[PDB]
């Protein structure tokens, strides 16, 4: 699955 | 005739250029240990023998002994033994890459002339949470912060403060969808906090959000203290007024002056470490209270040296490496 | 290299 | 009453319960701080809010406040983030790790009451040769050394010095067919001199082959001083390097009493790296020499633990995390 | 090609 700071990956 | 070993990678050849150039009028000699050449391009040897030790070096451009240096000064490495993973089997990789890295960073340990940086004192400013009990404990003001992997405790701190960024102590970036998508800090909304059961399987570190009214870098080089800010209140006002068109100095830190008591602050935060270098991360609300939010051991400063009258913050740290300047001597016996 | 004597903080 | 944190792992317990037992028995609460089980099976969180610092260990059977502790004892770090890899997406893997570490050990650097080993100061003892720099400025006797990448630099070592071995400076396992191969201590041939070619692509260590009468493990718990022999020549596999056959002679460790001038010097090492728990290996040559080989800050001390009465080293061990030893006292401000 | 130390290889 996916970890926390994932949901925070934006755009460049 | 006193010899100043510098380390550093190929790439960085313009922060070290100026601080060389104020070395060289200093009267001191400068020794350049690119740290990506080794041990490809560079060939180092520490011996003992006959009850005397001996490091040389051996450069493309010089061939230097290092036993006898004055100082060091240590900018942290992120990229060495470059082209040994082409040269070496894979079931080699680890292990050779793990005894480079470890014979080097031991000969940085076991310099004893003075140093401006080391892998343990590196090792030690990895921990943001020592930096902010250290901050508070000096008398800093630091925001609201929970570093946690418990959804539970996140959520109640997040309800609690009710404007939280989220932010890690070590960044991410991918390339997805035809695209490069990097982590920023940014604030714990309701969509975000659907998803803060997934904290179970790696922490954050959350905070309060403090409202800037000014930004602040400060580069610290023994008791120097160079102060910039970014003031975006001031900002935002003049995209208001007509006369301000096309003038964006928004964008760029303008130099500036610290209360005297933060910088006092900053030299004990400083003194406390025993470092000789220090970049601070500040951040004023608009109260006009005075955050502290972390502290780089090796921030870059060429970005804001270029800001100064002819490099004054190359010139301190040439002046440093020099012993013309107060130090926090950290001599090893 | 041995950690018969596993000697190391880390792993 | 004091609660003294032990950082360990679940497959740790043969070097922890005496420990525990004799904290129990000097009237000290023990928390367990099993490493594994984070972030998986266990919840850490640190929280600073209303001026007020909190650290909360959370296990499925007991939350413990860490905030207030006494004493940490940081013996092993094993196995951090265990099971991650089963339940992160492979592209989540490296940075989700690397946030874990940081997240630990920044804590564990982070506590500032008193501290038997703490991240930076381990990471400062990885360096060798800064420990037989040290060793030889305090006056031990070591041997003539050599550790590079530069093949003619060892050649010239070698035939100055006849009999020579070769050591990493790392610890590594590498795999082939599913077996596990490492490098132990091996005397390097002297006609093998030829494939020193390879030593560009990774450095070694050479140091000067020490005729072995008898080697010693020095454990040294604060003041006290626990010293070791073993008959090393004996054993044709054993005769280089004791380890290739540790499992046999793990039992045949006899006590011995150094020399007071050997002895003070262990301490005034100690004293130098300002640390409380050591394990200095030695070895006695037929000469009746002393030479100090190495010090292992987070060594093991069991298997002679177990070779005294009612295991004195964990009792010592005890004594000092619950503060009825001297310490060189490491509190941070 | 192999490391120095991997002539010192063998089975712990
Ligand atoms: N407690 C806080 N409240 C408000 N803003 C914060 C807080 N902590 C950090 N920030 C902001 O979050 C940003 C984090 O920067 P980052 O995402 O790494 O981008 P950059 O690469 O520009 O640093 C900083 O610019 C800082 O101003
Ligand atoms: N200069 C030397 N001469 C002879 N034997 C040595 C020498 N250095 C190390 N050894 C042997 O190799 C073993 C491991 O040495 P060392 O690399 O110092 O420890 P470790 O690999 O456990 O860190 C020692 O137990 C010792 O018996």
């Amino acid at each position: 699955k996916e970890p926390f700071f994932a949901a925070f990956l934006e755009k460049q | 005739m006193n010899k100043i070993l510098i380390i550093t990678h190929t790439a960085d050849n313009f922060s070290i250029d100026k601080v060389t150039e104020y070395i060289d009028k200093n009267g001191c000699e400068v020794i350049r240990f690119n740290v990506d050449e080794y041990p490809l391009k560079n060939k180092l040897s520490t011996t003992f023998q006959d009850g005397k030790w001996t490091t040389t070096l051996e450069t493309p451009e010089k061939k230097n002994s290092l036993e006898d240096i004055s100082t060091v000064w240590y900018r942290r490495a992120y990229n060495i033994g470059h082209g040994i993973k082409e040269e070496l089997d894979a079931k080699f990789y680890g292990a050779a890459m793990g005894e480079i890295r470890n014979t080097l960073f031991g000969f940085l340990e076991s310099i004893d002339a003075y140093s401006l940086g080391k892998p343990s004192v590196y090792r030690r400013l990895d921990s943001k949470e020592e930096q902010l009990k250290i901050a508070d404990k000096i008398g800093f003001k630091i925001p609201a912060t929970c570093v946690t992997n418990n959804p539970e405790e996140a959520k109640r701190f997040i309800v609690k403060h009710r404007d939280v960024v989220a932010k890690m102590q070590t960044g991410f970036a991918i390339y997805e969808d035809g695209v490069e998508n990097v982590v920023f800090t940014n604030v714990v909304n309701e969509d975000k906090l659907e998803e803060l059961d997934t904290l179970l399987y790696c922490p954050m570190q959350f905070q309060k959000k403090i409202e800037k009214k000014k930004e602040l870098r400060i580069t610290v080089v023994g008791r120097d203290v160079y102060a910039f800010e970014i003031d975006s209140q001031q900002s935002e006002a003049a995209k208001t007024d007509w006369r301000k068109d096309g003038i964006n100095l928004i964008d760029k830190w303008i130099p500036t002056e610290l209360p005297q008591d933060i910088e006092f602050m900053i030299l004990e935060l400083l003194d406390v470490y025993h470092v000789d270098y220090g970049a601070i991360d500040m951040i004023v609300s608009p109260e006009d209270e005075y955050y502290f939010i972390e502290i780089n051991a090796a921030g870059e400063f060429f970005w804001l040296d270029n800001l100064t009258e002819e490099n004054r913050i190359s010139k301190s740290i040439a002046d440093l490496l020099c012993d013309k300047a107060p130090r926090r001597d950290n001599r090893v016996l | 290299t041995l950690k018969y004597p596993s000697d190391s903080d880390e792993g």
